[PDB]
RNA sequence: UAAGGUGAUAUGAACCGUUAUAACCGGCGAUUUCCGAAUGGGGAAACCCAGUGUGUUUCGACACACUAUCAUUAACUGAAUCCAUAGGUUAAUGAGGCGAACCGGGGGAACUGAAACAUCUAAGUACCCCGAGGAAAAGAAAUCAACCGAGAUUCCCCCAGUAGCGGCGAGCGAACGGGGAGCAGCCCAGAGCCUGAAUCAGUGUGUGUGUUAGUGGAAGCGUCUGGAAAGGCGCGCGAUACAGGGUGACAGCCCCGUACACAAAAAUGCACAUGCUGUGAGCUCGAUGAGUAGGGCGGGACACGUGGUAUCCUGUCUGAAUAUGGGGGGACCAUCCUCCAAGGCUAAAUACUCCUGACUGACCGAUAGUGAACCAGUACCGUGAGGGAAAGGCGAAAAGAACC
RNA sequence: UGAAGGUGUGCUGUGAGGCAUGCUGGAGGUAUCAGAAGUGCGAAUGCUGACAUAAGUAACGAUAAAGCGGGUGAAAAGCCCGCUCGCCGGAAGACCAAGGGUUCCUGUCCAACGUUAAUCGGGGCAGGGUGAGUCGACCCCUAAGGCGAGGCCGAAAGGCGUAGUCGAUGGGAAACAGGUUAAUAUUCCUGUACUUGGUGUUACUGCGAAGGGGGGACGGAGAAGGCUAUGUUGGCCGGGCG
């Protein structure tokens, strides 16, 4: 997903990161309440957040 | 009968704690020795 | 202003128990597991923004984790923070 | 420390020997004195802790030469 | 690369099932393979009340050392050995006996 | 590189992947909480409390960045005190802490032996302290020799338990000279000519050669015993591969390897070549390390204990000649010979192994070998420094015993 | 087609020993002639582990003391409920600091732990439980004392100490009564309060410290008076007629 994320701009990356964080919070609530059956989604969203932050760091020249 | 060990945490830390050990060269050699021995607990510091 | 990214990390889970249920049905107070370093102000802002309810006051406490045995191995569960979040009258969660 | 600022002389150790040749450790100390030296080229006095030998060295070489040596060594005065 | 792969048709070289043929169902990182219908054991399965409880004596395959089976050369009807070579820039397996590429 | 995978206990659940963004391996990057030299102040380590400046704000507040000390340099400022200096502020650069040994230096025991013990020994050992490096130290004769000559330092074998030292006791113990390893010589104390010429140090660029993932890698069947064959028997085959390990008993030919032959996008070591920067090369004429050498007093080091005691170091008091001069040749003098102190740099042969890879052993095999084959510097003991265990093996495979 | 080891038997040599073989064992062993040693154990109040003896002996930890009925349970002197009896009551009651650290509450279990049994437990397992502007800490402030930029002193390590900075056992703002949980409560709820600070208006107005002064701010003993906590009795209210 790094290739498709690398095409987006910094503002789009920030919007995507915020969306991923909201999704992570919702998944956390569902898992805690026991309404989540697809536990693999938690790791998926965590690693996606890491990808976005890495790309933001790359674009910032860091 | 009153026995020899009368615990006080403040006194324990002032007497033997990490910062007391770091305050002198001889105390830093205690720490160096315990690290070389591989102690899991370097000092009384809780 | 507390940043939304921080607000999204401070609420960890609802806390389910007889005391929590009684708190909800008697004093309009919901009980949450919250991040260990969360403050009362952070919890209040997060509840208001994410659950969309008005909050009266937040009370907090730190639960010390228990020492447990597992196959002769001795371990310790982590400390965590509990929040009793009183909602304004009329709000429902 | 009991060290000469001009020569670097300092305590050395050795032995006291008795007539029966019992050796007991001892020190030999330098003959140090704090002395105000008139520096003509700077119109002022500079105080140095110097051995009597160092005082003779200053007599021979001139206080300016000695102070230049001290500055070269990094010894403050 | 592994000389024996999942879905391979093999013949057992050693053990109680020597000379029998089957298809590799699973390759285990411990150097063992599950081969269809070969190394059968009778497990005394206790009933588990959590899920359904078919507690009984179940016949099931047990893993066998992968060096205890050989690739089966259908053309010759015999156990063979596997070599590796590059064709069209891609690594392929071939039978040692007749030098023919596998699959 | 791949047809499998999401580390272990440890099953399960939800999933990922199979021809190339699954996983796995290597290079380079990113992230890297808090404590700890710990450095914004403090502190009972992993905590408490700030200042300043940039921004942001829904006025509740939020984010980020700086802020230690000392040393050196520079700028500005600035007393008594007129010039000044001390002092003050800021900036740039560096340092500090840790680590098994080896190395240089500052200090430095006693038990013990002497059949007691004080000189002497143990021993400049143990230990404490400071400092460095991949090695360190030493080093280019004010050295030896003996009238013949050698030619810096270091290390090894002799010389030799010799000469000597020694309550001439216990003990301590050379050198000259010889055989080897290794080999290398230079600069300042200064001007002119000639000039930028060797030589190193740094930074790029290429060529090789390693290191950090990897690729291919020969050749066996039948039959007997047996739970199982790799064993017995019979007949074959490979070998620049019969090192080693595994597989249901002992396998060159089942598996992984092995001999052999290959491989690098990227980083990096070394050796050359070639650029750029600093450095100066050669000739002539000069100059030739002073509170020093030497001395008196007290100690110490020399194998050498003051002895008839040269030589070296210097705490104290003194004190030359300076090349027409001076040091040494084991008291001292003469003669002769030999060297040139009081400035400095220098590879190799040498010492060690916390750590990494490979290989080896008439080394151990669970009371042995590490204290520790196992979740051990743990449990436990102690205020603390510190002390410190016991404890390995079902089976080929869990087929780990449904059901009564 | 059964190695080492274990355990028996037979034979054999002058001895240390050797040979054969049944059973056990289930994968190693090794002639000969040479070679090397961690090469031979009953003693060392030897070292480690295992197991005896005394012995089913002494003892079961204050001589405050028990009895019975019912329950549960495989089982009840010990647990639960009840009635009675006895014991403490300036404590053997209640509540803190210190120290400990989940021992707290609920369910469940009885191997081991509990000097007996145990259905019980401070024992095992699992879940739950600690809510603060006012209580405490942190915080401001200092004592003894500690550290300590420069500094003075010392072979090195270091010693002392100035400006400072730490350091309570002391000085410094503010919340009470009632109700509530299986388990927290001056923290939750009800009712009624209080303190400090930031902002913004209004009105008036000399504000300003690292400096000055005040205050904070302080002993022992003794004597009364005025009180409250608290108790006793009456009245009052409810109940009673043994
Ligand atoms: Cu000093
Ligand atoms: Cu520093
Ligand atoms: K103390
Ligand atoms: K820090
Ligand atoms: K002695
Ligand atoms: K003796
Ligand atoms: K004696
Ligand atoms: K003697
Ligand atoms: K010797
Ligand atoms: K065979
Ligand atoms: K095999
Ligand atoms: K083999
Ligand atoms: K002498
Ligand atoms: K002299
Ligand atoms: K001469
Ligand atoms: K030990
Ligand atoms: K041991
Ligand atoms: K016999
Ligand atoms: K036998
Ligand atoms: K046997
Ligand atoms: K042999
Ligand atoms: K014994
Ligand atoms: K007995
Ligand atoms: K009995
Ligand atoms: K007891
Ligand atoms: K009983
Ligand atoms: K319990
Ligand atoms: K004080
Ligand atoms: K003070
Ligand atoms: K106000
Ligand atoms: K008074
Ligand atoms: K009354
Ligand atoms: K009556
Ligand atoms: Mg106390
Ligand atoms: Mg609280
Ligand atoms: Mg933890
Ligand atoms: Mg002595
Ligand atoms: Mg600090
Ligand atoms: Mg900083
Ligand atoms: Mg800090
Ligand atoms: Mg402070
Ligand atoms: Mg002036
Ligand atoms: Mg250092
Ligand atoms: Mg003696
Ligand atoms: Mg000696
Ligand atoms: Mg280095
Ligand atoms: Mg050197
Ligand atoms: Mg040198
Ligand atoms: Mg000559
Ligand atoms: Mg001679
Ligand atoms: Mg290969
Ligand atoms: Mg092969
Ligand atoms: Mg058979
Ligand atoms: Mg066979
Ligand atoms: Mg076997
Ligand atoms: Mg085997
Ligand atoms: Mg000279
Ligand atoms: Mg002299
Ligand atoms: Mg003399
Ligand atoms: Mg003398
Ligand atoms: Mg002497
Ligand atoms: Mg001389
Ligand atoms: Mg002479
Ligand atoms: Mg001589
Ligand atoms: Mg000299
Ligand atoms: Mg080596
Ligand atoms: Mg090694
Ligand atoms: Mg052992
Ligand atoms: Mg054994
Ligand atoms: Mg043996
Ligand atoms: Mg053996
Ligand atoms: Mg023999
Ligand atoms: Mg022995
Ligand atoms: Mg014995
Ligand atoms: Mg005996
Ligand atoms: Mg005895
Ligand atoms: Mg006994
Ligand atoms: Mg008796
Ligand atoms: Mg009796
Ligand atoms: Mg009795
Ligand atoms: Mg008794
Ligand atoms: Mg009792
Ligand atoms: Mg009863
Ligand atoms: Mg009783
Ligand atoms: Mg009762
Ligand atoms: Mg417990
Ligand atoms: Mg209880
Ligand atoms: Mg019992
Ligand atoms: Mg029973
Ligand atoms: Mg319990
Ligand atoms: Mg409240
Ligand atoms: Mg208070
Ligand atoms: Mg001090
Ligand atoms: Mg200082
Ligand atoms: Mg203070
Ligand atoms: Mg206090
Ligand atoms: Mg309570
Ligand atoms: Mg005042
Ligand atoms: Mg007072
Ligand atoms: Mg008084
Ligand atoms: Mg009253
Ligand atoms: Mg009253």
């Amino acid at each position: 997903k790094a290739k498709e994320l690398r095409e987006k701009s910094v503002e789009e990356l920030n919007t995507e990161l915020l969306n991923l964080l909201r999704e992570q919070f919702n998944l956390r609530m569902q898992a805690a309440s026991g309404q989540l059956q697809q536990s693999h989604l938690l790791k998926q969203v965590r690693r996606d957040v890491a990808r976005v932050k890495t790309l933001l760091n790359e674009k910032a020249g860091a | 009968m009153k026995r020899t060990f009368q615990p006080s945490v403040l006194k324990r830390n002032r007497s033997h704690g990490f910062r007391a050990r770091m305050a002198t060269k001889n105390g830093r050699q205690v720490l160096a020795r315990r690290r070389a021995k591989g102690r899991a607990r370097l000092t009384v510091s809780k | 202003m507390i940043r939304e990214e921080r607000l999204l990390k401070v609420l960890r889970a609802p806390h389910v128990s007889e005391k929590a249920s009684t708190a909800m049905e008697k004093s309009n107070t919901i009980v949450l597991k919250v991040a260990k370093d969360a403050t009362k102000a952070e919890i209040k802002a997060a509840v208001q923004k994410l659950f969309e309810v008005e909050v009266e006051v937040v009370n907090t406490l730190v639960v010390k984790g228990k020492v447990k045995r597992h196959g002769q191995r001795i371990g310790r569960r982590s400390d965590w923070k509990k929040a009793y979040v009183t909602l304004k009258e009329g709000q429902n969660l | 420390s009991r060290v000469c600022q001009v020569t670097g002389k300092r305590p050395v150790t050795g032995n006291n020997r008795s007539h029966a040749l019992n050796a007991t450790k001892r020190r030999f100390l330098p003959n140090l004195h704090s002395h105000r030296f008139w520096v003509e080229s700077e119109k002022r006095f500079v105080t140095l802790r110097v051995s009597a030998k160092g005082m003779r060295v200053i007599d021979k070489k001139g206080i300016d030469t000695v102070l230049a040596e001290l500055r070269a060594r990094g010894e403050k005065y | 690369a592994a000389k024996i792969r999942r879905d391979d048709e093999v013949i057992v070289l050693t053990g109680k099932d020597k000379g029998k043929r089957g298809k590799v169902k699973n390759v285990l990182s411990s150097g063992k393979v599950i081969v269809e219908g070969i190394n059968l054991v009778k497990k005394h399965q206790k009933p588990v009340p959590a899920l359904n409880q078919p507690g009984g004596i179940v016949e099931k395959e047990a893993a066998i050392q992968v060096s205890n089976v050989a690739i089966f050369n259908a053309a010759t009807g015999k156990a063979d050995r596997v070599g590796f070579r590059f064709e069209d820039g891609k690594k392929v397996r071939f039978f040692k006996s007749n030098s023919e590429t596998i699959k």
